[PDB]
């Protein structure tokens, strides 16, 4: 009964940080490789961030490498999306993501609800 | 009759004339088996035995093949020697107490002892080579080592030495299921080809039998062989344990991935036992007889 919950986004001023969370639920999160995607209106869903089972090795898309880090905890089982340095472009529904193989041809993707940033552009 | 000491000398002389041979097969296969570990920024993708060996020549140079050779030479001159040139003693002292002729069981059994102690006597050689086969400059992966002894002082000094023993229980567990599903196989095989009278008893028929057992050990050995490069390979801390890198390659690369480096793997073993089988017994009658 795989459940991903993504929770932390929000309205922030371009330039601002948000820290997204992944409350992973249903399967032995110790043992997945965890991936951050995001998603705008008029664009395809966007691989962010990928994560190994323990932390070993992270690796991010060109576009938020440096800016974006992400992180683990599986004895919370929550993966986390630290975002800096956040641009309008960066405004988007952000989906935690497990692909699980075990008995399969490919692997199946489970997502979460996604938690919507927008990066604000005011000038004040 | 070969001396003892005429078999371990031409037992290590033809396992690295056999090795240094069929390296390159060696480096493909763990290469591929490597592969899908961790994910590569690099369009340096291989695929096939032809594929990687090209790939690797082409990105990194011949003389990447050959990265812990060295290290492949000293497994040979050890762990291969004892392994090959002791099993006729301990067939000898399993078959001969009783003046029997050599039974399946009693073959499994030697190759089992002598597969076993020579895979702990040249584990440290195994980490090395495995580990400086699988390092690269191009997958983001930061090689440790600059060759065979400093990979050596480097694992002692910092991973203390019972670090150079690490994947031992998977390389007993691929030496046990290999022994046993080729001298199985082969025998099965063998029998098939009489009753069923699909060749007689000239060479062709031990041959195809011994491809069939080949392939079937290779194949049986897949599983543990992928666990074993990539528990060996990876460095402290990756992996709590054996089945712990094994359910992580279940879960995120799924069944498949179990069988990486299979065709390479068969290429070895089948030209690596051909060539060490040749130049065994030419260096054993050649020795004997001078
Ligand atoms: C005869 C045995 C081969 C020569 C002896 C080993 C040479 C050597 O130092 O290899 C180390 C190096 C690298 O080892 P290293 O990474 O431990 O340093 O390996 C080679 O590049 C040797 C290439 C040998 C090519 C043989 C082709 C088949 C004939
Ligand atoms: N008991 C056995 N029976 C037949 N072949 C074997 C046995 N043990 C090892 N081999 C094969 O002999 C070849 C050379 O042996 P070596 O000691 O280099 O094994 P390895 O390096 O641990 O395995 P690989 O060569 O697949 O990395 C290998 O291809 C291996 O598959």
């Amino acid at each position: 009964q795989v459940q991903l919950v993504e929770s932390g986004g929000g309205l922030v001023q371009a330039g601002g940080s948000l820290r997204l969370s992944c409350a992973a639920s249903g399967f032995p999160v110790m043992y997945y490789n965890m991936h951050w995607y995001r998603q705008a209106p008029g664009k395809e869903r966007e691989w962010v961030a990928a994560i190994e089972s323990t932390g070993w090795w992270a690796h991010y898309a060109d576009s938020v490498k440096g800016r974006f880090t992400i992180s683990r905890d599986n004895a919370k089982n929550t993966v986390y999306l630290q975002m800096n340095s956040l641009k309008p472009e960066d405004t988007a529904v952000y989906y935690c993501n497990v692909k699980d193989f075990g008995w399969r041809w490919e692997a199946y993707d489970y997502w979460g609800q996604g938690t919507q940033v927008t990066v604000s552009s005011l000038e004040h | 009759h070969p001396t003892l000491g005429v078999q371990l000398f031409s037992a290590g002389i033809a396992a690295c004339l056999a090795d240094v041979i069929t390296f390159p097969l060696d480096t493909a296969k763990v290469r591929l088996q490597v592969q899908g570990e961790c994910p590569t920024s690099s369009v340096i993708r291989y695929k096939g035995v032809l594929g990687t060996i090209t790939a690797v020549v082409k990105t990194e140079g011949r003389m990447k093949l050959y990265s812990g050779l060295p290290a492949g030479l000293q497994r040979q001159i050890s762990s291969a020697s004892l392994r090959i040139g002791l099993y006729d003693t301990v067939q000898e002292f399993l078959t001969a107490g009783k003046e029997t002729a050599p039974s399946l069981g009693s073959k499994i059994l030697a190759g089992l002892t002598t597969g076993g102690v020579a895979v702990f006597i040249g584990q440290p050689t195994e980490v090395v080579k495995v580990r400086l086969q699988a390092q690269s400059h191009l997958h983001g992966i930061k090689p440790r080592y600059t060759g065979t002894y400093n990979a050596y002082r480097i694992i002692a000094t910092t991973e203390g030495l019972t670090g150079l023993w690490k994947g031992t229980t998977p390389n007993l567990m691929r030496s046990v299921i290999i022994n046993c599903t080729e001298l199985v196989t082969y025998d099965l095989m063998k029998e098939a080809f009489v009753k069923n009278n699909i060749l007689a008893d000239d060479v062709p028929c031990h041959l195809v039998s011994a491809l069939i057992a080949g392939f079937c050990a290779t194949a049986m050995s897949s599983p543990v062989d992928v666990v074993k490069t990539r528990f060996i390979n990876s460095p402290p801390g990756q992996y709590k344990s054996v089945p712990n890198c094994a359910m992580k390659v279940f879960t995120n690369e799924g069944p498949t991935a179990f069988f990486k480096g299979l065709v390479p793997s068969f290429l070895r073993l089948g030209s690596w036992n051909v060539i060490m089988f040749v130049c065994f017994e030419q260096l054993k009658r050649e020795l004997s007889k001078s």
